[PDB]
């Protein structure tokens, strides 16, 4: 299918059943479908923990990079995970929620020395 | 064979119109000043475009009270104003003005555009001219007005994985080199481009 | 979704794209930080541009 | 004067003809050339024929040429108007300004200047210095010509006039203050000052650089109060702002730095001891009209010069035109 300029875009596309959110980062166009057609697959997304906690997260980054390097963008969420691994800088995004975070926690806090 | 004839004659047909009868500025990119609405289309704009159609205007209607559309005169911007306090304007070099509207206004105009006090050669292509953000410096201190006012560490992980690499190599090698930023330049929001990217009707 | 020709169901034509409200020293803070990140991303950008350079050449 | 102008040359005098010719070429929807406009307001010898000649100019510029604006050409025709009729022509094409904006500042203006004082005219004269006011000049020596005509007219009629006129004023009596001969024009430059600065912090902020050529710089008191300091180390207008000073959101400006309305006892102090020191150390029209006969030679070989190249290069583009209609 001839897309308006689709070019490279590493998008997630779902995987799983209803009440069992599931994920998987694939290399797809950016005006595919979200489980169309894809050129390479790439370390599938595991969101639901389990015993002790099971999140786990791979990526192939000798075809990644090539990828990437070859004009391929990334979406919002790549960038995230890309974050959380530690690949590129820490997204500027989670340092804002995190300073939310602590600011709703202060609150908190202060809302709980009222209560006395 | 039977190849598709109609398609190729309708795409023709619909080009040569759009191309020829474009539709001038002044009928599209008007803007009501009763509810800021632009015809041909009936749709509202960004809050933040409110008091620069008030209390402002826009390019070439500022440089219709210039002599010869200003052949060398100068322009700031209101957003650069609020945001940087250096001299940042602009210039006419070349004019494009549309003839089929009383006052004229919408068209076309640019210059040697300088950023910070940041001059450069050859005047590049419009960039945002259908604003209202837009305000003039007469000759009068003009002159005496405009006045001006590489590598970097890698990354923790990056770092670790380029040591181990080069344990593995062989060679120890303690020295922590830098990255290279040299072409890349921290673009701001007002990054001074042309109108190709975001072309017009 | 819409195709340009529907019948476009007006029921968003009546908002206003208001801007919610911003901060001063946290939005320069944040705009310092996207700078910086923007700048970062740009240059691995080029290394492994670079890289894949080489390993075309190579 | 007009006096030494009568000298262009002319040609035929077909004008109907050649005005309907130009409006077909406009109707043509292409873009058309002004230079025969041009000879015909050079040729025109009447009043209606000009109109319809300004008419047609307007109508033009709304074409593709929406450039194409000689000033000799403007020159020539203002000439014209001194000389034969055709009154109300520059004067309200001027006063469009966005529908014409032609702007033809130079020594043909200080020439305009002389004429209008030795016929002591009043309207045209006013009109020609909201010109000049809203455009950029004083680059002649007609700026002693135009401060006398601007102290006539603000010491005869010593009034409040109103918004847009005293911001007019101002503009009038600040934009040629560049006198550097001696006390006279420091001091007219401190009164365009001081007027500035109570237009700018009496009234506002907002409503003063709007439509006028002006910077947006309100700190003007200071400014005046340090070029006396100036001036004295090598007026009422005042007295009457402090005293109104002292009288009983969209912000331009940051918000650590606090306004100038706040500043009636600084004020109020600086001026005093300046302005005493200025009596100890140190109407206006008169010095003015003294000035003038000292300059103003009669420096007419310059403008002479001037004229021949216009007309050469008037020439010029005849020729120029000759030659594309051969090409064509």
């Amino acid at each position: 299918k001839a897309y308006r300029g689709g070019h490279l875009t590493i998008r997630l596309a779902l995987g799983g059943c209803t009440n069992r959110p599931f994920y998987r980062i694939v290399a797809a166009h950016n005006k595919c479908p979200r489980d169309g057609r894809f050129v390479e697959q790439l370390g599938s997304y595991d969101p639901l923990p389990n015993s002790h906690g099971e999140k786990l997260v791979a990526l192939n980054l000798d075809r990644i990079r090539h990828w990437i390097g070859c004009g391929a963008h990334l979406s919002k969420p790549m960038e995230k995970l890309l974050g959380l691994a530690g690949f590129f800088p820490l997204h500027p995004m989670m340092i804002t929620n995190a300073e939310r975070l602590r600011r709703k926690r202060a609150r908190e806090v202060l809302l709980a020395s009222q209560k006395t | 064979v039977r190849p598709r004839l109609i398609a190729e004659l309708a795409r023709r047909v619909r080009a040569l119109r759009e191309q020829l009868n474009r539709p001038r500025d002044s009928q599209l990119y008007a803007v009501d000043y009763e509810t800021l609405t632009r015809p041909f289309s009936g749709r509202r704009l960004p809050v933040r475009a409110w008091a620069d159609v008030r209390r402002e205007s826009r390019l070439l209607q500022l440089l219709g009270r210039l002599p010869l559309f200003g052949l060398g005169r100068l322009v700031t911007r209101k957003s650069w104003l609020w945001q940087h306090d250096e001299p940042c304007y602009w210039r006419l070099t070349r004019v494009r003005p549309d003839y089929t509207a009383q006052n004229l206004d919408h068209g076309k105009a640019w210059g040697i555009l300088t950023f910070k006090g940041k001059t450069e050669s050859e005047a590049r292509e419009i960039e945002h001219v259908m604003y209202h953000d837009w305000r003039l410096v007469p000759k009068h201190e003009e002159e005496a007005f405009t006045a001006f006012t590489a590598s970097v560490p890698y990354p923790p992980l990056l770092r670790a994985m380029i040591i181990a690499e080069r344990q593995k190599n062989g060679d120890t090698s303690t020295e922590e080199p830098m990255l290279n930023v040299q072409r890349i330049r921290m673009e701001p929001w007002d990054y001074p481009a042309k109108q190709e990217d975001k072309g017009r009707a | 979704r819409k195709t340009r020709h529907d019948p476009l169901a007006k029921s968003k034509i009546e908002r206003v794209n208001m801007p919610p409200a911003v901060d001063p020293a946290e939005f320069f803070v944040l705009m310092e930080r996207y700078q910086h990140y923007r700048q970062t991303v740009r240059a691995l950008r080029m290394e492994f541009v670079s890289e894949v350079q080489r390993k075309v050449h190579e | 004067d007009s006096h030494k102008w009568e000298a262009r040359e002319k040609e035929h005098y077909c004008l109907a003809d050649l005005a309907s010719l130009m409006d077909k070429t406009f109707e043509r929807k292409l873009p058309v050339s002004s230079l025969t406009i041009s000879r015909l307001i050079d040729n025109i010898s009447s009043r209606e024929e000009i109109d319809h000649a300004e008419y047609y100019l307007y109508k033009f510029r709304h074409s593709p040429n929406c450039w194409y604006l000689r000033n000799w050409t403007i020159h020539t025709w203002i000439r014209q108007c001194l000389k034969y009729d055709a009154q109300d022509k520059a004067l309200y094409t001027l006063v469009n300004k966005v529908q014409y904006g032609i702007f033809p500042d130079n020594f043909t203006f200080n020439l305009l200047m002389d004429s209008f004082i030795k016929k002591e005219n009043y309207k045209d004269a006013l009109s020609v210095v909201f010109e000049v006011m809203m455009q950029e000049a004083f680059e002649v020596p007609s700026t002693q010509l135009l401060s006398l005509y601007v102290l006539f007219h603000c010491l005869a009629k010593k009034t409040d006039f109103s918004w847009e006129e005293e911001r007019n004023f101002g503009a009038s009596l600040l934009l040629p203050g560049l006198k550097q001969k001696n006390s006279v024009g420091f001091s007219s430059q401190l009164y365009g000052y001081a007027l500035l600065g109570k237009v700018e912090l009496q009234q506002g902020l907002r409503a003063v650089y709007h439509n006028m050529p002006l910077i947006w710089k309100p700190g003007y008191l200071d400014r005046a109060l340090q070029v006396m300091e100036k001036v004295a180390a090598s007026e009422a207008l005042d007295v009457l702002g402090a005293v109104l000073k002292a009288l009983t959101k969209l912000v331009e400006q940051l918000d650590i730095e606090e306004t100038e309305q706040s500043k009636l006892p600084q004020y109020l102090e600086r001026f005093k001891a300046l302005h005493s020191k200025l009596q100890a150390l140190g109407l206006t029209t008169q010095l003015v009209k003294e000035k003038l006969s000292t300059c103003e030679a009669e420096d007419i070989a310059t403008y002479e010069q001037n004229l021949q190249q216009w007309h050469l290069d008037l020439v010029q583009l005849i020729q120029r035109e000759q030659q594309q209609r051969e090409q064509a």
